[PDB]
RNA sequence: UAAGGGCAGACGGUGGAUGCCUAGGCUCUCGGAGGCGAAGAAGGACGUGAUAAGCUGCGAAAAGCUGCGGGAAUCGGCACAUACGAAUUGAUCCGCAGAUAUCCGAAUGGGGCAACCCGUCAGGCCCCUGACACAUGAAUUUUCAUGAGCGAACGCGGGGAACUGAAACAUCUCAUUACCCGUAGGAGAAGAAAACAAGUGAUUCCCUCAGUAGUGGCGAGCGAACGGGGAUUAGCCCAAACCGGCUUUGUAGUCGGGGUAAUAGCUUCGAUAGAUAUAGGAGAACCUACUGGAAAGUAUGGCCGAAGAGCAUGAAAGCUGCGUAUCCGACAUAUCCCUGAGUAGCGCGGGACACGAAUCCUGUGUGAAUGGCGGGGCCCAUCCCGUAAGGCUAAAUACUCCCGAGAGACCGAUAGUGAACCAGU
RNA sequence: UGUAGGUAUAAGUAACGAUAAAGGGGGCGAGAACCCCCCUCGCCGAAAGACCAAGGUUUCCUGAUCAACGCUAAUCGGAUCAGGGUUAGUCGGGGCCUAAGGAUAAGCCGAAUGGCGAUCCGAUGGAAGAACCGGUUAAUAUUCCGGUACUGAUAC
RNA sequence: GAAAACCCGCUGUUACCCGUACCGUAAACCGACACAGGUGGUUGGGUUGAGUAUACUAAGGCGCUCG
């Protein structure tokens, strides 16, 4: 997902998309180390997309 | 969160062969027992049994410059040996 | 804090000088000790540590005119 | 700093042994402030069969930005180029040999 | 024969330490003076 | 006969001199700014990349996340890397505003051998983890506000040497220096006559007065002020008499608050918003020949000039590139009757004043006056000048860790910083 | 008896660090007195064997490498590079307690910085709540496994 | 010929944290060195002996990095 998708989802429906992509960042961090994915950059992107996400989190709770 | 990378190694492959039920990670050098049981369990949707952990102080090492050699460092890491319920297994080739 | 509380003298920094003008650092001391007042207009006691020169002002303007000029002069603490 | 010439733009060679040739720009080095033409500043790399069987390699070697020019689209010449934003509001390349856009 | 340096890491850390550099006035003198020259080690508490 | 040796030339070896080069130093100029920190600093520890991290950046959201403005094709930091991706549905980058921001450290819940150990109370999970709170001290009435620590120089204050000079040395000098400690600000200190003088008119700084008057084992030395010329210019406010309000206390007083009154060589009461800065936009004008690996060189012939500063480019370029002169440009966020009492004065012992005993200061002991009182180099009389024992006050002055822009008949790698690079290594 | 760097002379000299000692046969290798295996010989044996602590900090094991380091050479190494390797309810420590001493409270003293001063800190001491047997790795084992046990909290 | 804590009397389900390699009368610690020195504690078989002396010798370890 994109910054504008993210900020298109209402806040209980970010906050569980959230915690399922950091279990998948996880599973995919492992699975990289166990054999070298073909685009290693999946990685890199799904940690800024979990970095975009708090940050919208943080936004709508003190604003 | 804590879950670095598993251990593949001749030792850990001859461990899992002779028991089926015990594998391998490396973790975050501050997490406890209970933390790890909890992280591997949520991860992979299995029993655990039994946790054993030992801690790695990392390897010093020379970088190699132009000029001459520097002294440096490897990160400090934390084995745990994670051996399940009887008949559960984790794969690390699928997916 | 060795200080008269009444006054705020303390102690001052001289010579002794010889007969051959040979001068050696030394220290004036003041005369200072505790003393034991009865406050009339508060009806109790009172220690303070004071000098003779302070002693000498209790005893010209009153105990309490003496403590309220050191307070707002800050000699009092 | 904005460059008077761009991946896809045709040079022409204004300095050196080249000069006189013009080409297609394949790539810019900013930071060097050099760019590779096409079929210009021919190099004979001695490449180890490593590979991954090695041999005499002939391969474009860049050229510094300032012997390059941008090609005149009317007259086919090396010239100058400057920016004017006649382009809807937007900043284009234009030729000051001539006057057409820079494209 | 004995040497004049018998290694003892309690007693090197009790006298030439950190904490006990900050116990004191001059201990935090000491600081201040190493820091102003920008020593990588600040006392024996960064060795190891 | 040269085992070997001597001298010369040629040619090599070693070594790294010399020449040429460098943004790394050095000294300054102008304009800003002059702090950071309990909303957790300076300085560190540990982490963080697709691949080990030495630096750099960043902080479990970890070479990065969001928005607005600028810009337009490459970008994914450096140590002579590739892969793999991002990006005209506008990446990267730049300005401004936000989000996150582990542990130590004033470190502040208690301890502790810095980067660790152990807790209590409430709240959400299930032995064990995640978010709070829980230090002290002076103010405030449990709440609130401040403080603590670090840091360049310049300011003020508390203590305070010696070597040295005197051709020895003790008074004296070095020096109210070094150093230690405390504490401010953009400056600080001083400042509005109980003054200098023999007419001037608050402080501060500069040039003179002047190495003069003085002071001094009258040795070595130390060393003013008045006046004059400038920089700058600025003067104000309390206490008391008296009149009312409240509270308290004594038996109409007497205090303490707040209000009026009015403060002195002489009196007084009473009778600004536009601009600037922090990104940016445009920005003139060159051909032919020779030499050459390569022209920017040379020779011709042209053009621009409010632009002939500079740097780069295969040699030295006004017309190749970035620029330069000039003009334009900001969504934000910043900046602009009374008159001062342990006083004035005095004795003893000392100190600071140029001055080694008038003016000023005081450890000890004393002690007035209320027209009166103080000074004019010791004391007296006259004369003159001033009005102490309350306070505040800009400018002209001092400085540079930091930021921006500049400069040099300063250095050019054994020089210049210790440090041009892996440097306080 | 100046300073830095470089290079000479003495000189192919002194010396190669305990007089416990070596000989042979095979292997590998381009290269062997020295490396690996075997036989023989010799030295220690209240140690020159086996353990704990302090201190060190990857030197441990394996594969490559022989430039530098190893007072010779080296195919070897405690050397260079890379990978691997340390597993605890019961062992040791810590968590608990106090000693010397240290930091402090109320207070005392003192130009400043500060100096003292009964609760806390502080083991080298006191408590710890608690086992052995056997097997297994290239490198760990009372820790892994098979038996056999025991201890502390927690829900009936 | 310590103190204080402490301790007396008055059937499941779990078991946290740190160390653990290797040297350690030494080539890995303190001595600039792979240095004839220094380094606390335990164990230390047989014959001989009063003996942990002495001589020889198991287990184990070494022949001391120039010939
Ligand atoms: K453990
Ligand atoms: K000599
Ligand atoms: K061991
Ligand atoms: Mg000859
Ligand atoms: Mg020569
Ligand atoms: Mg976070
Ligand atoms: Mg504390
Ligand atoms: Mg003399
Ligand atoms: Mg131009
Ligand atoms: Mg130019
Ligand atoms: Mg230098
Ligand atoms: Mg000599
Ligand atoms: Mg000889
Ligand atoms: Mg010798
Ligand atoms: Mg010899
Ligand atoms: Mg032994
Ligand atoms: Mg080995
Ligand atoms: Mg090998
Ligand atoms: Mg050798
Ligand atoms: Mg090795
Ligand atoms: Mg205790
Ligand atoms: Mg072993
Ligand atoms: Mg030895
Ligand atoms: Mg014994
Ligand atoms: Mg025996
Ligand atoms: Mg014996
Ligand atoms: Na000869
Ligand atoms: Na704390
Ligand atoms: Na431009
Ligand atoms: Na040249
Ligand atoms: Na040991
Ligand atoms: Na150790």
């Amino acid at each position: 997902m994109k910054i504008a998708e993210i900020k298109e989802l209402a806040t209980k429906e970010l906050q569980e998309r959230l915690d399922a992509e950091v279990a998948a960042y996880d599973q995919m961090r492992i699975n990289h180390a166990v054999s070298p994915l073909d685009s290693p950059a999946k990685l890199k992107h799904q940690r800024r997309m979990i970095a975009q996400m708090k940050t919208v989190l943080r936004q709508r709770e003190l604003n | 969160g804590i879950i670095i990378k598993p251990i593949i190694s001749e030792k850990m492959t001859a461990v899992t062969e002779k028991m089926s039920e015990r594998y391998g990670f490396r973790v975050s050098p501050n997490a406890n027992k209970i933390e790890i049981k909890k992280a591997v369990e949520a991860m992979y949707n299995v029993k655990v049994e039994d946790v054993n952990t030992m801690r790695y102080d990392g390897k010093r090492k020379n970088r190699y410059t132009k000029s001459g050699l520097i002294r440096g460092k490897e990160a400090s890491f934390k084995k745990a040996i994670v051996t399940l319920k009887k008949g559960e297994t984790i794969d690390f080739f699928s997916n | 804090s060795k200080i008269c509380q009444i006054t705020g003298k303390k102690a001052m920094v001289g010579n002794n000088v010889s007969h051959s003008k040979r001068r050696t650092k030394r220290v004036f001391d003041v005369n200072l000790f505790r003393k034991k007042f009865y406050w009339v207009e508060q009806d109790c006691w009172v220690v303070l540590r004071i000098s003779a020169a302070g002693l000498r002002l209790i005893n010209k303007i009153g105990l309490d005119a003496a403590i309220k000029r050191a307070a707002e002069k800050g000699f009092l603490n | 700093s904005k460059l008077h010439i761009k991946k896809g733009d045709t040079v022409m060679v204004i300095s050196g042994e080249d000069k006189g040739h013009s080409g297609r720009v394949l790539e810019v080095l900013v930071k060097e402030q050099r760019a590779i033409v096409e079929g210009l500043n021919m190099i004979k790399k001695h490449a180890k069969p490593s590979a991954k069987q090695g041999g005499i390699i002939s391969k474009e070697a860049p050229i510094h930005i300032s012997n390059l020019n941008v090609v005149d689209p009317k007259t086919g010449k090396a010239t100058r180029i400057g920016r004017r934003l006649n382009e809807n509001g937007k900043l284009v390349r234009y030729a000051k040999k001539s006057g057409e856009e820079i494209k | 024969m004995k040497r004049t340096y018998q290694p003892s890491n309690r007693k090197r850390l009790n006298k030439h330490g950190f904490r006990s550099r900050m116990a004191t006035a001059n201990g935090r003198r000491v600081l201040a003076a190493r820091r102003a020259k920008g020593r990588a080690k600040l006392t024996v508490s960064d060795e190891f």
